[PDB]
RNA sequence: GUGAACAGCCUCUAGUUGAUAGAAUAAUGUAGAUAAGGGAAGUCGGCAAAAUAGAUCCGUAACUUCGGGAUAAGGAUUGGCUCUAAGGGUCGGCGAUCAACUU
RNA sequence: AGCUUAUCACCCCGGAAUUGGUUUAUCCGGAGAUGGGGUCUUAUGGCUGGAAGAGGCCAGCACCUUUGCUGGCUCCGGUGC
RNA sequence: UUCAAAUGAGAACUUUGAAGACUGAAGUGGGGAAAGGUUCCACGUCAACAGCAGUUGGACGUGGGUUAGUCGAUCCUAAGA
């Protein structure tokens, strides 16, 4: 017998490939007399067709390498292969940056923590560098605000 | 018995290819069960008369 | 193609009506010299332009 | 195969840890080697040589470098110990038992804080100067 | 296809005199998170577009299926 | 809380199953916020003979459930035959499969 | 998934399992691979093969159309596991809360 | 399909050096900034209608069918060079 | 590449199932343009062809099959004729 239009029609119904479906080996002369849709979902709901689950893909390996690295592993220069730009760019990384003390500084004017000439230097000082990060410019702040208070 | 146990599932899964069949569709002998059951120690006075 | 023109649909029909081998009711015949169709046609041998 | 057979040929061979505990034991073998007047040939000019990993780096940074790494306190770690001898080996088979444990207690003894106190100098010899 | 708010405008459809055909659809849904209650769609078929109307309480719902015309066709679920 | 209930009347009354084991099992395997031993106040395991009955106030899923149920029957040699499955939500039972002779 | 990466290696979905077969394992070949000690004595000719190779750090000459040469050259390292520090957002007149991989 | 929603752009008030606002990238302002309020394009997203009645996932039950019919679920989120 | 069964006079090569592998999303996948023209699908079916074989086939014999106000041509003009 040649059960092919019956395997073709069974995938083209269930919605899978030919690869998943299956053909009970007993049940030959009832496949082979199925010539219709209609016959192969009869045959499909009866038990003589199956779905065949899926080939899995697990990801616990994934999951736990991924952790470790969270944890902070596998990062040392053997592992590094490519240039620290490319893991990383210093243009991502000073974007990150500015836009950080740009709406710092724009919090302190809007709450009235600072005014707004002071403000625009420190705008200028932090477009330039020697202001590192938020903890070095909140500094400088206080250093301002003191020897201000101070005057 | 441990080790049979490995041995035969070993042969009978084969799991990186393609995803053993389940058993909500496929349909298992009466026999089977009665050898399955009567080694586990039970009787099947109930399952016959089903 | 699939975008054909009416012409070359028009061969093409001709064509598949063409192809087609001798009848059995011609071999019976008084006087009959024809034993086969020379001008048979198949898309792999031969090409029809 | 060919990287045991490039790497471990007896031109290319290096300088058997015995040696080295032997010259880390005393104070005028080490003074010695930490002097080591100039040579032309030697890759750092002589200088810069580490006595553990029998070693000429080029500059005093090209030894910080060593020196804060793992290849050396492969080394260290390895030098510890007695340095097993052909006495060991035969000792192990039933054979010269008592100069083998004579060894071994003057190690434990006399040599072995010896070459402590030794090592412990150049140590922090090599961390002041570096 | 179109919603509506209105009840008049509703009836008014209902008597356009271009309907042929309505259907009544019963949905049961969660209010917020909390408990059950009881949708209806009033839908009807006029010929360019389909107005619904959308009621939550049962009581009004079943007063406009009285209030609707005899002449209409209607379609449960 | 949340109340999960099982059925075992199909294999206990021909003989193949006992739901007192089978509590037995779970009132143990049930883990709490770590390993086992911790079922304070928390979760109550009980059977009547038909039907074993969980009622749990800590974090507790039908998936778990099955997950321990069909370890249980792995255990006594029942998984090639019998199957945990859902008839309502959170009510659950044992049923044979489809042999026939 | 690894990794800078649509590279190379493995896998999921989908597809294929097509290319005349069987038995032995001689030489000569085709495609590869290893070899003590010596290391270009080979050969027209170091042809071919080998060696080097990624990333971090140090360091980098003559000459120069001053822009380059330059990855010049030459050197120290690279695993795994447990930790430390630093690098942010949202709300509250310093705290509560949340989150990623980079060093 | 209905309602709503935006960067740029524009309008009213007001009149700026102790110059200010501001983009990752430095440009804008008495030819009227910042600030306050408002208008517009509706690509794009959100809600509703379409539309759950569909589809999907399960559970069954007729077993004599070359179509046999019922029941449940289909929810709420999070994150990024 | 292999194992059993089925079919058949006959199976290393066909069908199903059971295994083992491969392409590895810049595919041995899913769709299209030019070109081809029924090679698509089904039923029978082995004389010749498929550099072995053949119960199989893009072969042989006979049929079926391509549904548009919204996809295209059609219309516009481009270099040009
Ligand atoms: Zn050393």
């Amino acid at each position: 017998a040649n059960l092919r239009t019956q395997k073709r029609l069974a995938a083209s119904v269930v919605g899978v490939g030919k690869r998943k479906v299956w053909l009970d080996p007993n049940e030959t002369s009832e496949i082979a007399q199925a010539n219709s849709r209609n016959a192969i979902r009869k045959l499909v709901k009866n038990g003589t067709i199956v779905k065949k689950a899926v080939t899995v893909h697990s990801k616990s390996r994934t999951r736990a390498h991924a952790q470790s690295k969270r944890e902070g592993r596998h990062s040392g220069y053997g592992k590094r292969k490519g240039t620290r730009e490319a893991r990383l760019p210093s243009q991502v990384v000073w974007i990150r940056r500015l836009r950080v003390l740009r709406r710092l500084l724009a919090k302190y004017r809007d709450a009235g923590k600072i005014d707004k000439h002071l403000y625009h230097v420190l705008y200028k000082e932090s477009k330039g560098n020697a202001f590192k990060h938020k903890r070095a410019l909140v500094e400088h702040i206080i250093q301002a605000k003191a020897d201000a208070q101070r005057e | 018995r441990q080790k049979t146990m490995i041995a035969e599932a070993r042969n009978r899964k084969s799991l990186k290819n393609k995803a053993i069949m389940p058993r909500s569709k496929l349909t298992k002998s009466f026999g089977k069960m009665e050898e399955h059951m009567s080694t586990l120690g039970h009787d099947m006075s109930a399952l016959q008369d089903k | 193609a699939a975008q054909k023109s009416f012409r070359i649909k028009q061969k093409m029909a001709k064509a598949k009506k063409q192809n087609r081998p001798l009848p059995q009711w011609i071999r019976l015949r008084t006087n009959n010299t024809i034993r086969y169709n020379a001008k048979r046609r198949n898309w792999r041998r031969t090409k029809m332009n | 195969g060919r990287y045991s057979v490039k790497r471990y040929k007896t031109k290319r061979r290096t300088r058997d840890l015995d040696l080295i505990y032997n010259d880390l034991s005393t104070k005028e073998s080490v003074q010695k080697l930490l002097n080591q007047p100039l040579d032309e040939t030697k890759p750092g000019l002589g200088q810069h040589y580490c006595i553990h990993c029998a070693k000429y780096m080029e500059t005093a940074i090209a030894l910080k470098t060593h020196l804060k790494g793992k290849v050396h306190k492969r080394r260290v770690k390895e030098l510890r110990g007695v340095p097993y001898t052909q006495e060991v080996s035969d000792a192990a088979a039933g054979y010269n038992l008592n100069k083998f444990l004579n060894r071994v207690q003057e190690i434990t003894q006399s040599v072995g804080p010896e070459k402590e106190s030794n090592e412990a100098l150049l140590k922090e010899h090599l961390d002041s100067t570096l | 296809a179109r919603e509506i708010t209105d009840i008049k405008q509703f009836l008014e459809l209902t008597r356009r005199a271009d309907v042929k055909t309505a259907t009544v659809k019963i949905n049961k849904k969660l209010n917020k998170a909390g408990k059950p209650f009881r949708q209806t769609k009033f839908k009807v078929r006029g010929s360019s577009s389909l107005y619904t109307l959308v009621i939550n309480d049962a009581g009004k719902a079943k007063k406009l299926i009285q209030s609707l015309p005899p002449t209409l066709k209607v379609n449960r679920l | 809380a949340k109340t999960f209930t099982v059925d075992v009347s199909s294999p206990t009354e021909n003989g193949v199953f006992d739901p007192a084991s089978y509590a037995k099992y779970l009132i143990d395997h049930i883990k709490v916020e770590g390993a086992v031993g911790n079922l304070g106040n928390a979760v109550t395991v009980t059977e009547d003979g038909t039907v074993v009955t969980v009622v749990s106030t800590a974090k507790f899923s039908g998936k778990y459930l099955k997950y321990l149920t069909k370890k249980y029957l792995k255990k006594n040699q029942l998984r090639d035959w019998i199957r945990f499955v859902s008839t309502k939500t959170n009510e659950y039972r044992l049923a044979f499969y489809q042999v026939t002779p």
